[PDB]
């Protein structure tokens, strides 16, 4: 039974960290990218009042 | 999930302690 | 029994740390994001500066 | 009792 | 002049909302690297601690 | 770290 586990928990944990790098790099690019939208999406609507 | 392998891994937990 | 008591510390400790890495990660996150809010805050307080001071002078350019 | 015992203090200094 | 010092104010407005959201960017990474070393210190804990 | 922590629980069924 405890082979089993041995065996079975590690080839998923490969399986999740082939994951778990993925949605560590988009929760980094979250940080990132709204730190871009914190300057680009205020930049954006406050120069259309220029526009006119 | 994480509590359902927090089940599995505290018998063992409970067990090592007890037989000490 | 008083040995038995360090045990099931050790075997809590082992199942306490997988929501711990969590809160440990997640309020490190919440204290990051308040902080990359408070050097955005400072920024809505410089945009605020400059708009108190063309508040005052660029209505007194109005007023030239 | 010195397994254990010196597990508490390896323990604490993993919390 | 006060037209080009209207210019260089949108120039100075846009590069500071551009590198505060850099250096939010990282922030971010330092806050992630935190969330990462926070379970890298834990893991270590774990496995000397089973090991023994 | 599920993973982690049940490969360190085998060595110590294996005691148990």
């Amino acid at each position: 039974l405890r082979r089993q586990v041995d065996q079975l928990t590690n080839d998923k944990a490969r399986v999740e960290v082939e994951r778990d790098n993925l949605a560590e790099d988009i929760m980094r690019l979250r940080e990132k990218l709204q730190e871009e939208m914190l300057q680009r999406e205020e930049a954006e609507n406050t120069l259309q009042s220029f526009r006119q | 999930d994480v509590d359902n392998a927090s089940l599995a891994r505290l018998d063992l937990e409970r067990k090592v302690e007890s037989l000490q | 029994e008083a040995a038995n008591r360090n045990n099931d510390a050790l075997r809590q400790a082992k199942q306490e740390s997988t929501e711990y890495r969590r809160q440990v990660q997640s309020l490190t996150c919440e204290v990051d994001a308040l902080k990359g809010t408070n050097e955005s805050l400072e920024r809505q307080m410089r945009e605020m500066e400059e708009n108190f001071a063309v508040e005052a002078a660029n209505y007194q350019d109005t007023i030239g | 009792d010195l397994s254990e015992a010196a597990n508490r203090n390896n323990d604490a200094l993993r919390q």
